[PDB]
């Protein structure tokens, strides 16, 4: 079929990311991949005049998926085409009971790609030790993981769910990149079989999806914050107590601790156990019902970037806090990983990036960018072992550790 | 040659390059066209009419002071006009990667450029003229049909058209093994020597009918092979000798000529040390500034010359063998590292050195980063380790980080020195111990400054400082503390940065107050620390703050 134009943002030019070094193993998985690609015409080798790059890389199952990044094709392009081409996001999916993650990224490969916008597709297979040039091709279809594949087959999918969305006028559907989110209020195994419904209603129009995922964001919300509750307290514990209550001042304004300083007047040990007075216990009371309840003019920009700060607690227990201005938290959680020690740091942060990605998708249609404590390096090398999202957030590196940790937990 | 041009843009909205042809002496103008005579025949370029408005400037210099001169063109205006091509190979393979093979063969191949055609309808962007005489006749317009000397996309489209050549004859050959850079090939095969030099030849012939030349009575190098600094030995590899310059008076330009030979000799020479060398340059602007060897630098330079004195190899790549890397802690935020698979030889070496006041551990996981990092540029692989720290004090460390720290396959090496936490501060308040509000304070105008502390007991102290800032005055006053308590005291401060640089568990710094910290730490047998808002009236520390 003629395929859908595609330019770049005037004065914009193509992307240029360098290529990871890979594992020899995942480097042969992506050869094998991409012999099995050439040969299905999905995509075509290059020669030199070709000048953009975009990293690919290997994750998994048994079988090796390719995940190619593009990050920065998207900055380049899906701009103008969240504008020329945008998908609206419903405020409706976060309210639902459950909502199922479907992956229908497969339907992209039969559409073909502008002829003159495939250049800006290129990757490249590296070879190890520098031994050969590497392997490059381009891309002749919709690739996964650009944004605007689901923005061109966007009207095609609108018709190909039409006849499930009249006979279930209250099930919500979102489609963002190359996932389904579909949120519905029904009973869960109610709500089970009515995605095998739409699964062998796609799949019946030529849509296969590899199931043959489910979140419930009734409860997602921002946390409230937990003062400790002691039988006795010591000059330790009202400190600890006066130190976090004067943290917790930047974000509730109204927090009152000139009682709560009154009870460590004079210069006491710190292992002295001092009985709160009566005017004491009016703070910790009043101080306690003010924080319970959320914050005051905290709403949600759709101008302005997402931005999620995690910080690691111990014990394989994360909190986070998604916000846009500092101190005003659109959204907290806690992702706590069980594995029983058949898990490790890097793995719980790589399941909190996205568990994260995921409930921000829903609540707000876009993804933040994440402020991660470790290593720039330890993080650029084994975060492609446990990903397992077509998508990938933007992020950074936190330099400085918290002095505020046990402050969220 | 019949190869198939690499179609070529100029960037978008520019035309070709038309620079002045600036008039010649008169003894080259012959020069020159005594080659464009010999290489238009050659068919490299062709004579073209008045319709082409481009061109570039010619000049000509002698070979090395020869028989033969030599034409040259300045692109340099129309390489800012050609579009961008893929980036050629940016690293180059390190033997320590590389297979050993029975034979290995190196082929050079000449006018490589020249025997590449160029896409034709961007020929008319080369064109260039020679100078009539005092402009006597019209100029001898010309043009170039192959890749120009000295032009964006020459070693690119080269680079491609050779590794289509390669392809039919790589096929009918899956038992040799090729690599590439620049004008070079490199044929590696597990072939009797008989049969290996058969298959060169017939190589060649199929190289020599795509039109690229190759060395034939004698194959132009023979083993060892001195390439890109390197010793290429059939059965060992080696840095090409390394000359440190003895001489009496450095400057800022010649540590870094030197810094950068001792770098590269570290890649298989181990014990190299480069860390009180390097911190001569660490305030340089001129390059010409004579620079006093510290007497502790000099020892350094003097240990190296220790380690160059016998030559060193390492090996070759083995796959069925396992990857093992070893690391060892020189002193000084210094590591050294070696990575082999057997026992009296090792693949290659290095070091790995800490900027940016860390501790052991944390360096540690930074230089099994670094490794782990090289092992997969080089062979594809994350490498075991032998590491020189407890089980036990790691599983410690990472625990309680506020990072989270990826740990690879791993054991315990016991060889010293070792890796362990030096103290650890108390998770909760001692009791029957001694409490400690201390403070401190300064003043940036004058730099006058003091420390004291307040005790539960009554005890009190104040100290004055000068030369100091509000920062360095607040770990003065945890000093202070640390002193002046038993073996096990409660200091309260109200400073994060303080808190901050102990909560760090350093076991060095680079200032001399943290060092005396860290004594005193050790000195101890519980120390907790604990941290209060300033200025809020608390009580303790109120008192503390009115002394200073
Ligand atoms: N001037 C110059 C030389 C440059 C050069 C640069 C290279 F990167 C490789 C190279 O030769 C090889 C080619 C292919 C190969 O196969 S690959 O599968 O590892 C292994 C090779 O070298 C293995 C080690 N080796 C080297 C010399 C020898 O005589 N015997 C021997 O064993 C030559």
């Amino acid at each position: 079929i003629e395929t859908v134009p595609v330019k770049l943002k005037p004065g914009m030019d193509g992307p240029k990311v360098k290529q990871w070094p890979l594992t020899e193993e995942k480097i042969k998985a992506l050869v094998e991949i991409c012999t099995e690609m050439e040969k299905e015409g999905k995509i075509s080798k290059i020669g030199p005049e070709n000048p953009y790059n975009t990293p690919v890389f290997a994750i998994k199952s048994t079988k090796w998926r390719k995940l190619v990044d593009f990050r920065e094709l998207n900055k380049r392009t899906q701009d103008f085409w969240e504008v020329q081409l945008g998908i609206p996001h419903p405020a409706g999916l976060k309210k639902k009971k459950s909502v199922t993650v479907l992956d229908v990224g497969d339907a992209y490969f039969s559409v073909p790609l502008d002829e003159d916008f495939r250049k800006y597709t290129a990757f490249t297979i590296p070879s190890i030790n520098n031994e050969t040039p590497g392997i490059r091709y381009q891309y002749n279809v919709l690739p996964q993981g650009w944004k605007g594949s689901p923005a061109i087959f966007q009207s095609s999918m609108t018709k190909i769910l039409e006849p499930f969305k009249k006979q279930n006028p209250d099930i919500v559907i979102y489609q963002y990149m190359d996932d389904l989110y579909v949120g519905s209020d029904l009973e869960i195994g109610q709500h089970r079989t009515k995605i095998e419904e739409l699964r062998q209603h796609l799949l019946r129009w030529g849509l296969t999806t590899p199931d043959k995922y489910e979140l419930h964001p009734d409860k997602w919300t921002v946390q409230p914050i937990v003062l400790p509750e002691k039988d006795s307290w010591t000059v330790n514990d009202i400190q600890k107590l006066v130190g976090k209550l004067n943290w917790a001042s930047q974000i509730y304004p109204g927090i009152k601790v000139r009682q709560l300083s009154k009870l460590l007047r004079g210069t006491k040990a710190l292992t002295e156990v001092i009985p709160l007075t009566e005017e004491a216990e009016l703070e910790l009371a009043e101080n306690r019902e003010i924080l319970k309840e959320p914050v005051h003019g905290v709403y949600y920009d759709p101008s302005k970037d997402l931005i999620a700060e995690i910080q690691k607690q111990g014990q394989g227990q994360w909190t986070y806090q998604i916000y846009q201005e500092p101190f005003k938290n659109l959204k907290t959680g806690k992702y706590a990983r069980m594995r029983g020690a058949h898990t490790n740091d890097v793995k719980q942060l790589t399941e909190a990036v996205q568990k994260i990605t995921t409930e921000s998708i829903v609540i707000w249609g876009k993804t933040p960018k994440f402020k991660l404590p470790i290593q720039k390096e330890t993080w650029e090398t084994w975060w492609t072992e446990y990903w397992q999202a077509t998508w990938i957030p933007e992020w950074e590196f936190v330099n400085t550790p918290p002095l505020v940790k046990l402050w969220y937990q | 040659s019949p190869i198939e041009t690499v179609p070529v843009k100029l960037k978008p909205g520019m035309d070709g390059p038309k620079v002045k042809q600036w008039p010649l002496t008169e003894e080259k103008i012959k020069a020159l066209v005594e080659i464009c005579t010999e290489m238009e025949k050659e068919g490299k370029i062709s004579k073209i009419g008045p319709e082409n408005p481009y061109n570039t400037p010619v000049f000509a210099i002698k070979k090395k002071d020869s028989t033969k001169w030599r034409k040259l063109v300045d692109f340099r205006e129309l390489n800012k006009r050609t579009q961008d091509f893929w980036e050629v190979q940016l690293g180059i393979p390190h033997p320590a990667g590389l297979k050993k093979k029975k034979s290995v063969t190196v082929l050079d191949v000449g006018d490589a450029y020249f025997s590449v055609p160029l896409d034709e309808d961007f020929r008319k962007y080369t064109a260039f003229t020679i100078p009539s005489i005092n402009n006597e006749t019209p100029g001898i317009r010309y043009q170039y049909n192959v890749l120009p000397q000295g032009w964006k996309g020459s070693p690119a489209i080269f680079q491609s058209s050779m590794t289509k050549i390669l392809e039919p004859f790589a096929a009918q050959n899956p038992d040799i093994v090729i690599y590439q850079y620049m004008d070079d090939l490199y044929v590696g095969s597990d072939l009797e020597i008989g049969q290996h030099r058969t298959k060169i030849e017939e190589l060649r012939q199929h190289l020599l009918r795509w039109g690229l030349t190759t060395p034939d009575k004698k194959h132009q190098k023979e083993p060892p092979f001195l390439w890109m600094g390197y010793e290429l030995h059939p059965d060992k590899w080696t840095v090409q000798p390394i000359v440190l310059p003895e001489k009496d008076s450095w400057t800022v330009n010649d540590i870094q000529k030197l810094v950068g030979k001792l770098n590269w000799a570290s890649q298989i020479y181990p014990g190299i040390k480069v860390r009180q060398l390097s911190k001569l340059l660490r305030g340089t602007k001129a390059l010409t500034e004579v620079i006093p060897l510290t007497e502790e630098a000099e020892l350094e330079l003097a240990e190296n010359r220790e380690i160059l004195k016998e030559p060193v190899h390492g090996v070759y790549y083995d796959p069925s063998k396992d990857l093992i890397a070893e690391i060892q802690k020189q002193g000084q935020g210094q590591w050294t590292y070696q990575i082999y698979q057997e026992p009296f030889k090792n693949l290659k070496t290095g070091k790995y050195a800490r900027m940016r006041h860390t501790n052991d551990v944390k360096q540690l996981t930074e230089a099994v980063q670094k490794i782990t990092t090289e092992s997969i540029v080089i062979w594809g692989k994350t490498p075991k380790f032998k590491l020189p720290i407890q089980k036990e004090t790691w599983e410690t460390w990472w625990t309680e980080y506020w990072q989270a720290t990826w740990i690879p396959e791993w054991e315990f090496v016991n060889t010293p020195p070792l890796v362990k936490l030096w103290y650890q501060l108390e998770k909760e308040p001692i009791v029957g111990a001694e409490t400690f509000y201390v403070d401190g304070a300064a003043n940036r105008e004058t730099k006058l400054g003091k420390a004291g502390y307040v005790t539960n007991k009554g005890r009190q102290k104040v100290v004055p400082l000068t030369n100091t800032t509000n920062q360095k005055t607040e770990l003065q006053a945890i000093y202070l503390a640390l002193q002046d308590s038993g073996l096990e005291v409660n200091i309260v401060t109200d400073s994060q940065y303080a808190l901050g640089i102990i909560q760090a568990q350093p076991d060095k710094s680079e200032s001399e107050l943290v060092n005396q910290i860290i004594e005193q730490l050790i000195k101890k047998e519980k120390v907790y620390l604990a941290w209060v808002p300033a200025h809020k009236g608390i009580g303790g520390n109120e008192q503390v703050d009115k002394l200073v």
